[PDB]
């Protein structure tokens, strides 16, 4: 199925660090430091309404790098998505860090040929996003705080219920799907598989190498990072990348965390 | 094999199912044209009926025989399947044995009927493996069809809302009724609940039975002179759009 | 208009008394006293009456015969129509059959009577096809107090509507939760667009005349039955004649 | 009928974009960018009908229909607008409400009215009062379309529910909406709103506008470089199902 | 009765616009623009306590114009009233825009030979003020906002109940008087008469010609205006006057509303 294909496409991001960038220079630094992909955008401390970014600045970024290029479309704003697909981005992030455009419905992501990333806070929310066509999931903690506490809560939440589900009496799964408010078929598929049937990244407040590695040890396939809001971006970005690749190696983690500068 | 059970239950469309407690009642019900009989022995705890009684009823009639198991009592169901019933009704009329889980109905060869009060509930019973749904009103012997009408209308009306819904909105709809999305789509594409749907609870007169049919049900369950009333109800279901017939059948029904 | 014809079939009752009956006897006694029509019924759950007992009463009298159908039980109605009844009363006195919907009365040829407590309820029943309204009160108590409340409610609102600034009638329709058209029609006429009877607790000649003096086109009624029936009938025919009311009320016997 | 004629007048606005203007300059820029119509207004504080002076100047500067706002319930403001040749009157809640319990009786006018709404019942009530054109209003002056999406979805949602509803249940439905039954049935027959339906509130980008069109709206209201953004939105409305085009007009639009 | 006479006196104000003035010049402009009367006073945006105005400035105004001169006396302050009567004003406005002086009782207005205007918000309040001796009523919305919404509410309220009362079953009026908390005799008098047994003006937030005309179309006999808090007072005052005299003439209303200036 074309869904199996989009899911497959995202497999390549495993062990990767996706980086937010607001221009070319940054996207180059992000690729130079070994980011597996960049996320183009032009919020918390400012306000206003945050929407899809201008195609011009998306086109410029896609030209500056050779790694995949992502872009955010407001939740439910399927036309913002259509525009991003047309522009030829690799992945669309129907992102709750932008201003919600539809409070009751997410974009129907199947209607697209381009793969979608969706946020989640727990297992049910993830399985609902997937059924809607999301090919990749990121468990989002809190955005723009530099505090990782909420990401940890959500990662543990999702992974926790997955372990509960894995060993659950078969006759009790129906009720579990109800309580989760998630499609039973996808729940059983998650049970048999022992994990999310799609790639699962951590996102929100990942500020240091130790943060990134922590997410990996909790069982994530990679992390999103907002790096440029710190002292020296290049070194820090490199450190987080290295941290994800060597997450189970404290010696290396100590190496890359050394003299990082103000976080 | 689920499709086979769903297919089987179709043969019941257009019929009345009668609760019997003896081979005598089972015979009458059959002669009156009952499409099937549901065997039971009757406050207190209400359980699966004695397998002996069930065997007598099965032997004493040719029409399909149904029996009740308590909700979630999968062993009672194993017994019923062992004694060779045609249908098992996992019934809330009897004392629930499990408040959090229903019988996993796909583990059985026998077709199951489950009760429901709304679409979500129907779809959940079906995903569990129910091959037939009864839209239940009062669990008591009240003779009042009010709740049955409420639940039949709730069922039908949600199906009609679903039929016309913007596809992009079906996901949220499935979340709201806590039903498996894929069965919801199937229900939408077909414009109807994917299994036979009977009305049950408080059906006391021919007018009651015909009303359920005109409301879109595929048949009815029914729980002085019983034979006469039985045939009248069967006829009412068979000729549910014919007023003259209905007047005839209601005429001189001792007392309901 | 098929509806206007139904409305007309009901006006022919304007000025009369409708009496509940449970057998040919009572029905005959009621017709003897001067009832303008009889209401057939057999009395737990309360349903449509047996088609047999209804037919027996239909043959034992010359005045129109009414029968009750449960609220929302459109099949009971279908049956009543097929029996050739003159009027169907979709009555809340019987056991409610559909808590969310009334019968679609436009799908029937026979004229329907529906109960109400206020103007909105009345107009809603009419929009559904009711050709006659009985402003209900309290049933089985012999207490007239609730029927008086509802008659005053309906009539009072009609009067308010009659003189209301046109531009305000929209909002008024919303608050009544009633069809705007039927509301403007009621404002134009200065009364309900259909016959309006009172029912509930009417126990004495005085009760009946009171209802008429409050503006009701007639009344329903649910020691010496024959005597009381005639007295009530007379009360309705001569509702503004105290001498009559005194006469037929004298030596009435335990009510 | 005079009402059907007013409705017809609003249909010639379909597929168009209406733009707020406060001077003759803007009006031209708006007409230049292909606006179907312009909305005359001079802007805390109390917000009232604009000065006829500036309305007359705008109606003179452009050949496209000119609309203007009257406070809710302010029927005299409306009489003044009608007397000065305005093409449409917007009984608009973004002005300071003048009457909390009643809207203008719009039938008493020859000019076609636009009214706002948040759901179907509200739309139908406005229509029954004489509204010839409905705009589903989200929020004003925020640049956030979330509320408009809610309302558009709400209205279109109920219309779909209505279209497929059992006829006998429409009475109760009309009650729950507190809307006139006649209009409810008429909406059921047509399968849509009996009048032109635009979207308004927060439409800040070409994508916003096309989204409204894709949701079902007959057009939109709009309240860096204006001349450029204006054409982009117009183009968005005309080609709302052409992503390639949507990309082209959104490209390098500027700060919104 | 001397009350019939005071009521009669106020009849002359019908079709009139009463204007607030704080000095002579204004009172002259108000008369020059055709105001039927002026209201002398020396509040919302400032605070402090608002009392009767100094006689000196009342005497000066009464000398500057030939149209009737009004003045405000605090609610319940019967001595402020005595002073105004002594000064020889035409009408006294026991006005709730001034600082209430008695929270439980209004001035006994019968005890005066000079006619009183009282505010009201609904029918009962109007009939109570009248029984107290008020010869003229003004249904007040809200003061000093320029928003007419509350005046409209009150006008519709009073007129609405009057229509209800007009067609009401006679036997139900007693209860209506109770619910209104208004003297039964005055209620029946209002019923038989089909309107307020005294002159009834609109007041509060009347800012434009359209506002003034609106009040007249809702059935008021005239309006109060606070004009000088706008761009060009003379033109505006003239426009509101003309609006009241031609309230049912949209063409004229358009004429006088044209180029009015900041309201």
């Amino acid at each position: 199925s074309p869904f199996s294909v989009k899911v497959g496409l995202a497999q390549m991001l495993r062990g990767g660090v996706i980086m937010d960038v607001v221009n070319a220079e940054q996207a180059r630094i992000a690729e130079e430091a070994g980011a597996c992909a960049v996320m183009a955008l032009e919020i918390r401390a400012q306000g206003g309404v945050a929407r899809m970014s201008d195609p011009q600045m998306i086109k410029e970024i896609k030209q500056a790098v050779t790694i995949p290029v992502m872009a955010k479309a407001r939740i439910g704003h399927f036309v913002e998505a259509q525009i991003l697909e047309a522009i030829g981005i690799d992945y669309i992030d129907e992102s709750e860090v932008l201003t919600l455009a539809d409070e009751d419905h997410h974009i129907n992501k199947h209607n697209f040929r381009i793969p979608f990333v969706c946020g989640c806070r727990n297992l049910g929310e993830a399985l609902r996003r997937i059924r809607e066509g999301a090919a990749m999931i990121r468990t989002k903690g809190e955005a723009g705080t530099g505090n990782i506490i909420e990401a940890v809560r959500h990662v543990r939440s999702v992974n926790g219920d997955i372990r509960v589900l894995r060993n659950m009496d078969d006759d009790e799964v129906f009720t579990f799907a109800k309580k989760l408010a998630a499609p039973y078929d996808l729940v059983m598929q998650t049970k048999q598989l022992g994990r999310l049937p799609v790639v699962q990244f951590a996102a929100g407040g990942v500020a240091t190498p130790a943060d990134a590695a922590l997410m990996m040890q909790l069982g994530c396939d990679g992390v999103f990072v907002g790096i440029f809001k710190s002292g020296d971006p290049a070194r820090r970005a490199r450190a987080i990348v290295q941290a994800v690749t060597h997450y189970s190696d404290p010696e290396m983690l100590v190496e890359v965390s050394c003299g990082l500068g103000e976080a | 094999p689920f499709s086979v059970k769903v297919g089987l239950a179709q043969v019941l469309r257009g019929g009345a199912i009668v609760e019997v407690s003896s081979v005598n009642q089972a015979k009458l019900a059959e002669s009156a044209g009952a499409c099937s009989v549901i065997v039971s022995d009757p406050g207190g705890v209400r359980r699966m009926p004695d397998p002996v009684l069930i065997k007598e009823v099965k032997r004493a009639v040719s029409v399909p025989v149904m029996a009740r198991a308590r909700v979630g009592h999968f062993v009672e169901a194993q017994i019923l399947e062992s004694l060779a019933v045609d249908y098992i009704d996992e019934s809330e009329i009897i004392s629930v044995a499990d408040d959090d889980h229903f019988i996993n109905k796909h583990n059985f060869r026998s077709p199951f009927i489950c009760g429901c009060r709304d679409t979500g509930e129907a779809l959940r019973r079906i995903r569990e493996g129910a091959a037939m749904i009864r839209i239940q009103g009062d669990l008591t012997a009240t003779g009042n069809i009010a709740e049955t009408v409420k639940n039949v209308r709730s069922l039908m009306g949600e199906v009609r809302v679903l039929n016309n819904m913007d596809d992009d909105e079906v996901f949220t709809f499935a979340k709201k009724i806590s039903a498996p999305y894929d069965l919801v789509a199937q229900t939408k594409q077909m414009g109807r609940v994917p299994v036979v749907q009977f009305a049950s609870g408080g059906i006391t007169t021919p007018a009651d039975a015909a009303l359920m049919m005109q409301l879109g049900c595929d048949g009815v369950f029914v729980g002085p002179d019983p034979f006469k009333k039985l045939r009248s109800i069967v006829q009412a279901v068979q000729h549910y759009n014919d007023p003259h017939v209905l007047a005839e059948m209601s005429s001189g029904l001792e007392n309901a």
